[PDB]
DNA sequence: TCATCCCCTTGGCGGTTAAAACGCGGGGGACAGCGCGTACGTGCGTTTAAGCGGTGCTAGAGCTGTCTACGACCAATTGAGCGGCCTCGGCACCGGGATTCTGAT
DNA sequence: TTTTGTTTTTTTCTGTCTCGTGCCTGGTGTCTTGGGTGTA
DNA sequence: TACACCCAAGACACCAGGCACGAGACAGAAAAAAACAAAA
């Protein structure tokens, strides 16, 4: 499960503040439900343009699509840096 | 001395309050998962249920409650009422989709 | 991971895209792109219930903070409008019409 | 028997009270307990549905979430 | 086709969903069910058109005999509840309270 | 570009004789074709995915069926691929 | 090795636990009516930009060849999460002190 | 008591409907082998 | 979880009506008069 990297991620954010068992399931449902969202807008980019392979191009549209406004642009940046990071 | 007695509209909105800030499961347990296990039945008998079912079943029952009420408030308000009636639930279901 | 500068998970990932039935091929950017976003979507989500948590004297996030951070902001109301967060209740808001006149 | 009564009138009222609803009628208890009723039977369909076709005789939380989001009330908090 | 009775395609069904990244396998009844699904739902739908046609005298089917079978079946309705019929407009219900006396 | 456009007319001759049927009225019942082909494929692959089964049968369509179709017209689409699938197999 | 009493332990008939439907005091306003109020319904006159039909200009995806490198699949290597074990404390519940809208004067 | 919506009855061209018909593309037998169930 | 088993995926070889291109025609909107119940 995502347990252990939510918890990095809260202690990153708030170094002082915990959280419960029912925060954490809540926590990792939303990132499961985002997965299968983003994995299904994805794949429906994917055979909309006749391609079998699912790079970080498709994963921006259907976070452009999905995620509203400054989310969607903040999320692209965060991917692209991530992007541009791991290539190099 | 004529006892204490508060004027119909103080209590409600201080249960409004109290019922607004608390998060805590307003539908009794057994009574729920009496009903659950009843319905439940009439589809297929003899069958198991699991305690984060249950919960996770009154949970949602409890936030389309909420959601309905909402809903049937703001009709009554709209039509310039306080009270609310059924003609109010029904056109929020008609307009929601579910009707 | 430690090659993008990520804490959510690359490998696993990229296999649960793999094993999903999604695609044929899986790229090497579209597993850090989601998990990128991932990533930052938690990191706001966890940042607005610690700052709800905060202004309630709580050093524990319970449902009632993420409820109260994901109402409060209206692009996470937007994102999640359709989804229910058990034990975190709703907004305290009254309108003006029932109060004593 | 009659289990559609457990859900009582304190039951309904506090259901308003947290919904912003100040004053309630008397037709209003047996709605709700009727839309209730509807409701539950609609997941409670999805989620035997569910369960019969994974070959269980026991309701898990995850039927039920998958019965949950395949009508829209996307449920979080219950996957673990 | 002919040894299942349809007029529906099933290798077409099963090229479909071999394609369409559902799933590793496709059985060889379930293109079958499916195609025999479609079919009963386009034999319903297009005999309740053409019965609408008929009772608007013509022997053609046109975006509003779609419409006014449609939306006249329960089941039909509740099944396309969130589609939008292009050419079709509306049912012809007008309110008892905007009506005169 | 593929399309059920004769399947659908065949199956209008086979209702209605004497009936004819629009381009309109014929791409507004591919697309009703289509949404229903991707609905009932996508409950399958949920359906299959649940279960760690990467094998999707008769049972899965008919499960997806179930789910989606309402009452009647479920039931008759349930009997309907069944008569098809046994007369496929014999 | 293949018949009575009688002490009392297993069956069914009697007791407390946490809130609301009658039973009553009762009143704020929905319903129906009185009465004031003014924006445009419908018809006319007048003006115009969409419709239909051409008429002339211009680019970019559909489709066809060419070249390519990260994607898939194979043998070694290896590292911290899970399960489990051990430590530690935040706040729900208790009870009292301090604070506070609300009705009656 | 008189003016105005609603329903019936002639043709007449009018957008469309099935027939006539050629190319080929997807509509059928036959060998192999084997992996997804059938039943236990 | 185990032993068995049998029609499909693949591939070779052979074969038949759809579908769009025209055409004679086919039920019908319109053009227009004339006529009955209900409304104002």
């Amino acid at each position: 499960s995502y347990s252990i990297y939510v918890y990095k991620v809260l202690k990153q954010v708030h170094p002082d503040t915990g959280i419960s068992s029912k925060a954490m399931g809540i926590m990792n449902s939303f990132v499961n439900d985002i997965f299968e969202r983003i994995a299904g807008e994805a794949s429906r980019l994917a055979h909309y343009n006749k391609r079998s392979t699912i790079t970080s191009r498709e994963i921006q549209t259907a976070v452009r699509l999905l995620l509203p406004g400054e989310l969607a642009k903040h999320a692209v940046s965060e991917g692209t840096k991530a992007v541009t990071k791991y290539t190099s | 001395k004529k006892p204490h007695r508060y004027r119909p509209g103080t209590v409600a909105l201080r249960e409004i309050r109290r019922y607004q800030k608390s998060t805590e499961l307003l539908i009794r347990k057994l009574p729920f998962q009496r009903l659950v296990r009843e319905i439940a039945q009439d589809f297929k008998t003899d069958l198991r249920f699991q305690s984060a079912a249950i919960g996770a079943l009154q949970e949602a029952s409890e936030a389309y409650l909420v959601g309905l009420f909402e809903d049937t408030n703001l009709c009554a308000i709209h039509a310039k009422r306080v009270t609310i009636m059924p003609k109010d639930i029904q056109l929020a279901r008609r307009i929601r989709g579910e009707r | 991971s430690s090659r993008a500068g990520l804490q959510f998970p690359v490998g696993r990932v990229h296999r649960l895209l793999r094993k999903g039935n999604y695609s044929e091929r899986v790229g090497a950017g579209a597993p850090v792109y989601l998990a990128a976003v991932l990533e930052y979507l938690t990191a706001e989500i966890l940042e607005l219930a610690g700052n709800a948590a905060r202004d309630n004297k709580k050093t524990r996030i319970i449902p009632r903070h993420l409820q109260l951070a994901i109402r409060n902001d209206e692009e996470l109301n937007k994102l999640l409008g359709r989804v229910t967060i058990a034990q975190g209740g709703v907004l305290p808001n009254i309108q003006a019409v029932l109060l004593p006149k | 028997r009659d289990n559609i009564q457990g859900i009582t009138k304190p039951a309904i009222r506090r259901l308003a009270r947290r919904g912003g609803v100040k004053r309630i009628s008397g037709l209003i208890y047996e709605e709700t307990r009727g839309v209730l009723k509807v409701f539950l039977e609609n997941v409670i369909r999805d989620a035997v549905t569910y369960t019969e076709h994974a070959k269980r005789k026991t309701v898990t939380a995850m039927d039920v979430v998958y019965a949950l989001k395949r009508q829209g009330r996307t449920l979080y908090g219950f996957g673990g």
